[PDB]
């Protein structure tokens, strides 16, 4: 049941995909890969079909895209980009070189519908909530995706979210504890994120717009307030805490004048998720559970993942057996039902 | 969600 392929040139780069796909036009390149925009005739849909560059011409690039694609063939959840296909053109691993995956190809990202027209308390309500829908089930599985923003969330004409792009305006949506590297972050660092995209979606300003790391982590601990002993006491690096300790002291803003005219409970849950240590955070479980969400909350339509086995990372291994984990990758992937 | 979303 391997499918028939046929080869071609675009740009400077050649495109070997089974015959189900039609009319490549490229989209672009960079670092992920070439990425085509196409037609698949066995679902209908309209697909992205990404070349992966170069991805076994290092120890740490086999091993980074075996890692993306454990993660890929994972993600099962309607809140969550999911892998349609992956395949290669070899007949064998003695022959694999080129790894090409297939996802649902995205019409619009949360900015471009913030461009044509102005969203409704409903609308973001909805928003957020699927975007803490995914973020249950992504953490349920130790996962972290550590880049969230509105350009990695994809929303169709039904207001119907996903999450793209999972981790390895770049700053504004990123917790403080990792823009200057405070500690091993945990998964709330997305909560973070999510506070950040939803006050942008309420004003319609970005929250925390900075320049430079510094004058961004200013602007942070002007709403949320400095540090205190309890945080300074689980930063690891002594400079960091010598750093905080010589700024001015500066007590949490009320968010009900931050916010004016808001919703009081998306206020409240604002409070809930920029908090600045992230241990006393709000979850994304809990956050679903919160009075906001009360139209769309339905604790038996919110799954959570398998678990995830990531002990590969703490392997220590050959290029050709990362390439070769990684076909073994690609030969077991089942496609999902439809 | 009913109505359509505006796409660019």
């Amino acid at each position: 049941e391997r499918p028939t392929f046929y080869r071609q040139e675009l740009n400077k780069t050649i495109w070997e995909v089974p015959e189900r796909y039609q009319n490549l036009s490229p989209v672009g390149s960079g670092a992920y890969g070439s990425v085509c925009a196409a037609f698949d005739t066995k679902t209908g849909l309209r697909v992205a079909v990404r070349k992966l560059s170069r991805p076994f011409q290092s120890i740490i690039h086999a091993k980074r895209t075996y890692r993306e694609l454990r993660l890929l063939k994972h993600m099962k959840h309607e809140n969550v980009i999911g892998l349609l296909d992956v395949f290669t053109p070899a007949r064998s691993l003695e022959e694999f070189n080129d790894v090409y995956l297939v996802t649902h190809l995205m019409g619009a990202d949360l900015n471009n519908i913030v461009k044509c027209q102005k969203l409704t308390d409903d609308h973001v309500q909805f928003l957020i909530y699927q975007i803490l829908r995914g973020l249950k089930y992504i953490h349920s599985a130790d996962i972290i995706h550590r880049d969230l923003k509105p350009s990695n969330l994809a929303v169709n004409e039904d207001c119907e979210l996903k999450i793209l792009d999972f981790g390895l305006a770049t700053r504004w949506y990123r917790a403080p504890e990792i823009m200057l590297n405070w500690m091993h972050y945990n998964q709330t660092v997305d909560i973070w994120s999510v506070g950040c995209i939803m006050a942008e979606l309420l004003t319609g300003r970005t929250l925390f717009p900075g320049t430079d790391h510094i004058d961004q982590l200013k602007l942070i601990l002007r709403l949320v307030g400095t540090p205190g002993a309890e945080l300074l006491k689980k930063i690891s690096s002594e400079s960091a805490r010598n750093y905080i300790q010589s700024l001015t002291q500066m007590p949490k803003m009320n968010f009900a004048n931050v916010f004016i005219g808001a919703n009081p409970l998306a206020v409240d849950l604002l409070e809930k998720m920029l908090v600045l240590d992230s241990d006393k955070r709000i979850t994304a479980a809990q956050a679903l559970a919160h009075a906001y969400f009360a139209q769309y909350h339905d604790p038996d339509d919110e799954p959570v993942a398998d678990p995830y086995d990531q002990s590969f990372e703490s392997r220590d291994l050959l290029i050709d057996e990362w390439k070769s984990l990684t076909y073994d990758e690609v030969i077991s992937f089942v496609p999902p039902p439809l | 969600r009913n109505p359509g979303l505006k796409i660019p």
